[PDB]
């Protein structure tokens, strides 16, 4: 189809000796790319699962690790707070959920299937429903500080695609404005 | 890598243990949860600042949320709710502990009220009548989270105008008892929404609050300046309570009221 | 009205508050309900993901990892110097402090350490894993010494009786499992006082510790001690011997872990953390 097209949706650079925590908001973000902006064009409810892959650009020179980390939906509540714990302690709750470890030296990611788990029934995506935003939130953050060999910047890309679709209930309503992620 | 070492003995336990140091096995948490632990008292002494409240023979209600909330100073406390920090001042049970690492929560909760009270001053009185009802939703006009003093005498004595305002129709369900007879009530309140579950890790009072129920009291010869009257809250796991995705240990902390 | 009963008089006992310790006796209680049977599922997938088997049973958080902290290796290290030194119970408290807004303060437990705490008595293995984070043109040796009962306080004997060494010419991640070993058969758990608990494993980095020293004795709620002393230290392909080298450790729970009778030791502590220390 079309929509089982893998579509870049974060682009980090890494320096050296730093230790740094990011995050994003794939549903909406994924939802609000151009190409996709399209082919939802004309519906009113959404139901399906990401599956996030990331793919690490790191000779055999450096050596360090991160963590990227997924929250379910219902992080809202407690989100003010979990932005003031140090990353070192973040990382201890973060190695439980749903994760990936990127090592530079190895150059090794992985896949992640993201479940769709929702207290309602579909989800809503029409000019304003900001359901997608609080639906599920993406974490990166170091474990160790990046080093290389010397006798100075690395790279890490997550591509998105959603598979098992349903899209229901055709209506005249214009889907969540359409934006061109940051990266 | 991923080298496996060799493992610092070996594990050669006896098949029958648990019949020689203690009596069963502990490894199942919802039987655990089944279990009864003490939560707050359910008091009323917000109410007695006014320079109103009725004396003698009066309705004492609260209305509380049917799950046990975190102790501390929670956003919406409701044990001195008119200073800069309300307060809940409640014990953490076995059901508050276990639920935040969860993603999903849904079902009934049991109940166990116990009365108690005294009448500083003047000999005693009689205990009145108690009553526990069901508080549902409606899009207007719903009874707000607190305590409130209902008045339901006259100039000459008992006026039904003024007592059938203090009970609604009472529909959704109720349990009433006499406390002279029998000083113990014991509900169970099921879940009743629209929506598949809620979120366990909520710590302000009123999200909680979204699922209702009322304590009633019926007391004679009372002071509108002082609160002599109490409950003794046990909260238990109802038989279709459920957890479903645990996805990490939160922090804590220790907190002295 | 028309008989009269002949039978004998039984005896009962009036209860009027309930049974509130069994939790295997039916109940005398109303249900507020239009009907007496009502009832929804106990399924998991009527939420969304797949379970993996019973999301209550307490193994799910005995057996499920948590990454703990991490310690240095610093090239200029002799012949034999400590490196790590923990005792091998499960609750090993780690406090932080809040980075951004007012004070605040709070601990954190591993998944072993969070469930066995409303209980009273322990006992099992535990499985401890090593990450070391180097490039692949490193070479070093450590060792890995387990006591069951004493301590470490004094660097002890390279003998092969306990001592599992492991270098960088092989891998860089291994894990072990310390199994139970001890005359008694099950150990208390351990317990804080005050809201900044006392050291179980130094050093760390991200709790600023930086002591190097073995720590005290804590017997009765451990099954033991775990050190790591250096063999032979590392060399980086840099000639300029001024630099280190990072490793993690993770905790888990083997198949074999379990608890004992209830208690009531987390009466005063709550889960709400961010509005204190006014």
């Amino acid at each position: 189809n079309f929509l089982s097209r893998p579509v870049r949706i974060m682009r980090e650079s890494i320096s050296l000796d730093e230790r740094t925590s990011t995050t994003i908001a794939p549903w909406d973000v994924y939802l609000r790319h151009p190409m996709i902006n399209k082919k939802i064009a004309n519906y009113e409810y959404l139901r399906a699962n990401l599956v996030l892959e990331v793919v690490v650009n790191g000779g055999p020179f450096f050596y360090g690790k991160m963590l990227l980390g997924y929250t379910p939906f219902g992080y809202e509540d407690s989100l003010k707070n979990f932005n003031r714990i140090p990353i070192g302690h973040q990382n201890t709750m973060l190695s439980q959920q749903p994760h990936v470890k990127i090592d530079f030296c190895e150059s090794t990611g992985g896949v992640l299937h993201l479940p769709f788990v929702y207290n309602r029934n579909y989800m809503r995506i029409s000019e304003g429903s900001g359901e997608p935003a609080s639906m599920g939130e993406l974490r990166l953050n170091t474990l160790n500080a990046l080093k290389n060999i010397s006798f100075s910047v690395a790279t890490i890309t997550v591509f998105a695609y959603l598979d098992n679709v349903e899209l229901v209930a055709p209506s005249a309503n214009d889907p969540i404005t359409a934006q061109q992620p940051e990266l | 890598g991923a080298i496996t070492l060799e493992p610092f003995g070996s594990d050669n336990t006896s098949p029958e243990l648990s019949k020689l140091h203690f009596g069963e096995t502990y490894d199942h948490m919802r039987v655990l949860v089944k279990g009864y632990n003490f939560y707050k008292a359910v008091l009323d002494n917000t109410t007695i600042t006014d320079p109103d409240n009725p004396s003698g023979t009066v309705v004492i209600r609260s209305t509380v949320p049917d799950f046990p909330a975190p102790r501390g100073h929670i956003p919406n406390g409701p044990d001195k709710p008119f200073l800069p920090h309300p307060e809940n001042a409640a014990l953490c049970t076995h059901l508050t502990w276990f639920s935040p690492c969860y993603v999903a929560r849904r079902g009934g909760i049991r109940w166990k009220y116990l009365h108690f009270g005294a009448r500083f001053g003047a000999t005693d009185a009689p205990k009145g009548l108690g009553f526990v009802n069901r508080v549902p939703q409606v899009p207007y006009g719903r009874r707000p989270l607190g305590n409130e003093r209902l008045p339901l005498t006259d100039v000459n004595g008992f006026n039904p105008t003024e007592l059938s305002q203090a009970f609604s129709n009472e529909n959704g369900g109720v349990y009433a008892t006499d406390l002279d007879v029998q000083p113990a009530i014991e509900v169970e309140l099921p879940f009743y929404s629209s929506l598949r579950f809620v979120n366990p890790r909520w710590d302000d009072y009123e999200k909680i609050g979204i699922h209702r129920h009322s304590i009633d009291l019926l007391s004679y010869r009372t002071n509108g300046a002082k609160c002599e009257d109490a409950w003794m809250a046990y909260v238990a796991a109802g038989d279709d309570f459920n957890l479903s995705w645990m996805l990490s240990c939160p922090p804590f902390r220790l907190v002295n009221l | 009205c028309r008989p009269v009963v002949i039978d004998p008089p039984h005896k009962y006992r009036p209860t009027y508050v309930g049974n509130m310790a069994n939790a295997d006796i039916a109940e005398a209680v109303d249900k507020l309900s239009l009907t007496s049977k009502q009832e929804l599922t106990i399924n998991h997938d009527v939420i969304g993901k797949k379970s993996d088997g019973d999301d209550m049973h307490l193994s799910t958080f005995f057996g499920r990892e948590a990454y703990m902290d991490r310690f240095e290796w610093k090239t200029t290290d002799s012949y034999d110097t400590l490196l790590f030194y923990t005792h091998v119970h499960p609750i090993l408290f780690k406090r932080f402090e809040a980075t951004s807004g007012d004070y605040d303060v709070g601990m954190l437990l591993p998944p072993v350490g969070y469930a066995t705490i409303p209980f009273s008595f322990w006992r099992g293995g535990m499985t401890f894993r090593f990450s070391i984070v180097a490039s692949a043109f490193h070479r070093g040796r450590l060792r890995i010494v387990y006591q069951p009962q004493g301590g470490l306080g004094t660097v002890p004997g390279f003998s092969a009786a306990f001592n599992r060494v492991i270098d960088l010419g092989d891998a860089r991640d291994f894990e072990v499992t310390v199994e139970w070993n001890q005359n008694i058969a099950f150990r208390e758990v351990h317990t804080t006082g005050s809201n900044v608990p006392s050291a179980q494993y130094t050093p760390g980095l991200d709790v600023g510790r930086t002591s190097q020293l073995p720590l005290g004795d804590q017997t009765s709620v451990s099954n033991g001690v775990l050190a790591v002393y250096v063999v032979n230290d590392l060399v980086s392909p840099d000639g300029g011997t001024d630099e280190s080298v990072e490793v993690n450790w993770f905790v888990k729970g083997a198949p074999s872990f379990e608890v004992a009778s209830r208690d009531t030791k987390f009466a005063r502590w709550s889960t709400h953390w961010s509005q204190e220390e006014f």
